[PDB]
RNA sequence: CCCGGCGAGGGGAGUGAAAAAGAACCUGAAACCGUGUACGUACAAGCAGUGGGAGCACGCUUAGGCGUGUGACUGCGUACC
RNA sequence: UGUAACGGGGCUAAACCAUGCACCGAAGCUGCGGCAGCGACGCUUAUGCGUUGUUGGGUAGGGGAGCGUUCUGUAAGCCUGCGAAGGUGUGCUGUGAGGCAUGCUGGAGGUAUCAGAAGUGCGAAUGCUGACAUAAGUAACGAUAAAGCGGGUGAAAAGCCC
């Protein structure tokens, strides 16, 4: 190890550049409820594909 | 326009917030809870909680017009770095930091 | 100081610098390589000297035309207003006050002024007579004076 | 004052060829790099690039004085073990002719981007013929 | 009337600085002396 | 009596700072570095300000030999010419002369030829 | 009063000369950390600067310049004690 | 380890010998301007000068002249709540340490001048104290005996209750 000398705060500025986030950038409406969720995960109220299933 | 909002002394590393900022700037107002709510982070539902008041901060101190709405200044601060040990082996205790990150939020039509 | 004579850590083996004591003054809390005593700063001043200066500033204070000279000086009663009501009809306000034997009816009433200090023969200095703008004296007193340098 | 300097927008560069058969070498690139420098004209300014386009032909056609034919080598690393590859002067025209030219001229040249610039100017060719008439070519010889 | 809880992490650090010291000074030779056998080889006295 | 140095130090660090303003990194914020990149950048200033007179007439030269031989003449003959002909001007102004005016040198460069013949 | 978990923290209102006096509460510097804007940077090798030196963007002005910020390219140059 | 025993290009002269005229090129010399030290000069006459020349790299070191912080007397004086000190910038200025005015803050002290006494001027000393960067959101979350599911609580459940 041992670091021989310190990096700049511009060096690990470049090192943390692909570190970023990644938003989703889509969602869904749903097919009756018009609810936002995601593509093939259910609505909180359990609606997938104007199906209604849990009922929770 | 303004009503800003803030939170301090949080227990998080400003470092990490700071990755959730970036991915709201200049946004519209409805899709950030969109997009963090389906987020997952710890602090996505810290910095949510924030913005969610900052708008109801408005419409009671000010002329509302939710609509039409943006997110201008957002950044963060480091704040205080509390003191704590997790000993080590051969006897030597290890001084680490619980960091805390100071968070400001402005919201305005322009 | 108060303190311990023991090393404060092993001499070697360790990546500190080399300390024998707590209390040295590169430390916190305890130090003053030199330290100050209450010496005494008084001077020694060869007498004719003292007595060859006053001779100068008195001779100094007439081409200032500063000194003044009078009669018998002195107040009835202990009242600064009958003091000061003597001097401002001499047109004076900061002065320096000396006669040969001193009457307690006077010195009371010039204590409380500011700008006045009151004295006799033998106790005047050379400090105080600079400072004032202005000095009196009294024949008698002046006798004093000429007749202690000789 | 302050003396006058050239401004790439205010540059006027041009055109220029040669025809190579029958030229010594080292004594032909000392030209070309002279040309390409800009220390010809007046207004040479060392920081900017005042050269003139120049377009070299037949350059196969080059000789040497001597024996240097089969003598003179090339040389050139390739980053790997230690290995080298060395190539005489007569191997490289019967193969790339156009490098000993473009070879010649950049040890001539001075290091950094703007030698590497005024070498963008010059083209060369191991024959008589070249696309480039649109920009037309004002003769040169030397 | 009206204080921020307590804060002990000055706690931690008395513990820290009195900890550090402790081993630091008295370990002695225990790096080294684990180093001691490293040290009759590692040393070359020729 | 007692001092307390708390104040007279930042007016030390504050000015060299100010003096380290455009620099890169660790040498334009701390004083224990930047304190030896003023020092050195001085030298510079009193070793370049020897030399810029050896650039600039360096570079004059350069000017001018070219546009000799563009009206035919190498440099140095053009010169002793002149000094044969007794003319003192300077080699600022005479390169000056051949990026704006060609005629003036043009018409005088026979000047030495004719006298130099 | 509102957000908020009948939290924390915060924003309003209000007091107060002043909340740039809010409890961690006079002043509030530097290292350190961030947001914002002008310029430059993905063919360009090395104490990182200086000297020169375009172009760019600004504030002045005068009307032609003067200034500030950056700094493309180039000569030289291997820190301190 | 890689052209590698011209600096490289490259050079049958752009090599060697002889002869000659130019030219380039140092902080050297000269030119313009400026500062300071030294000596004689006759005035001056602790001084203008006139000059006249000459000197002015510098470690250990020796000598000389100085800047600026605190405190004291000068000062029951001066400036100051129509804003000190301190902080933060700009513009000027001096041969130099430095000095002056002012923009924003801050909210009450500072001190001319001239002498005096100093716990008196920092980059270091594996220096002391405290604060904050780094490697880094990397290693690691402490025995491999083991968890899975449904209900309840609640803001939220894998770790809480049944």
């Amino acid at each position: 190890a041992v670091q021989q000398n310190k990096p700049t705060r511009s060096k690990r500025g470049m090192r943390r550049s692909h570190d970023a986030l990644t938003a989703v950038t889509s969602l869904s409406v749903d097919k009756t409820s018009g609810e936002k969720h995601l593509r093939h995960h259910i609505t909180a109220d359990g609606y997938y594909r104007g199906r209604k299933v849990i009922a929770k | 326009m303004e009503t800003i909002a803030k939170h301090r002394h949080a227990r998080s590393s400003a470092q990490k917030v700071r990755l959730v900022a970036d991915l709201i700037r200049g946004k519209k107002v409805s899709q950030a809870l969109d997009i963090l709510t389906y987020t997952n982070k710890k602090a996505a539902v810290l910095v949510k909680k924030v913005l969610e008041s900052a708008i109801a901060n408005a419409e009671h101190n000010d002329g509302a017009d939710i609509d039409d709405l943006k997110v201008t200044k957002i950044f963060v601060d480091e704040g205080p770095s509390m003191k704590r040990i997790m000993p080590r082996a051969k006897g030597r205790a290890d001084r680490i930091l619980k960091r805390t990150s100071h968070i400001t939020v402005v919201v305005s039509d322009r | 100081v108060t303190g311990s004579g023991k090393k404060p850590w092993r001499q070697k083996g360790t990546g500190r610098a080399r300390s024998g004591s707590i209390k040295s003054p590169i430390w916190r809390s305890g130090g003053v390589t030199f330290a100050a005593r209450p010496q005494d700063h008084s001077q020694k001043v060869n007498k004719k000297m003292y007595r060859g200066a006053l001779k100068s500033i008195l001779s100094e204070l007439v081409r200032q035309d500063r000194l003044i000279v009078v009669e018998k000086f002195s107040v009835e009663a202990p009242k600064t207003k009958l003091l000061a009501q003597k001097l401002k009809d001499m047109a004076l306000e900061d002065v320096l006050i000396i006669t040969g034997e001193l009457d307690e009816n006077l010195f009371l009433a010039a204590r409380n002024l500011h700008k006045v200090d009151v004295r006799d023969a033998t106790g005047i200095d050379p400090v105080s007579l600079i400072a004032f703008d202005k000095v009196v004296m009294t024949a008698d007193a002046v006798k004093q004076v000429e007749e202690m340098l000789a | 004052m302050k003396t006058f300097t050239a401004k790439p927008e205010t540059v006027k560069r041009d055109w220029y060829v040669v025809d190579a058969t029958g030229k010594t070498l080292g004594r032909l690139a000392t030209e070309l790099a002279r040309r390409l420098r800009g220390k010809h004209k007046a207004e040479y300014t060392p920081h900017v690039d005042t050269g003139d386009y120049i377009i070299v032909l037949n350059a196969d056609k080059v000789a040497v004085t001597g024996n240097k034919r089969t003598d003179k080598v090339y040389y050139h690393h390739t980053g790997h073990i230690g290995g080298i590859k060395q190539a005489t002067f007569e191997e490289m025209i019967a193969r790339r002719p156009e490098r000993v030219i473009e070879i010649a001229v950049k040890g001539m040249l001075p290091k950094g981007p703007l030698g590497r610039a005024m070498f963008r100017k010059l083209k060369v060719y191991a024959g008589n013929e070249h696309n480039h008439a649109a920009q037309q070519p004002q003769v040169l010889d030397i | 009337m009206k204080f921020v809880k307590i804060d002990s992490s000055s706690v931690d650090m008395k513990k820290y600085k009195l900890q550090n010291n402790v081993r630091r000074s008295i370990k002695s030779s225990s790096m080294n002396y684990a180093n001691v056998a490293i040290m009759t080889d590692a040393d070359h006295d020729g | 009596a007692r001092v307390k140095r708390g104040v007279i130090a930042r007016a030390r660090h504050k000015k060299i700072l100010k003096q380290a303003k455009g620099y890169y990194g660790a040498r334009s914020r701390v004083y224990r570095v930047a304190f030896q990149a003023v020092i050195k950048a001085g030298q510079y200033a009193y070793r370049d300000r020897r030399q810029r007179k050896r650039q600039f007439r360096q570079l004059w030269i350069a000017r001018i030999n070219a546009a000799a031989r563009q009206n035919g003449i190498s440099y140095s003959k053009f010169i002793n010419g002149l000094k044969k002909a007794s003319v003192e001007i300077d080699r600022k102004i005479l390169a000056d002369i051949a990026v704006f005016d060609k005629v003036a040198f043009t018409a005088l460069v026979e000047k030495a030829k004719a006298a130099l013949a």
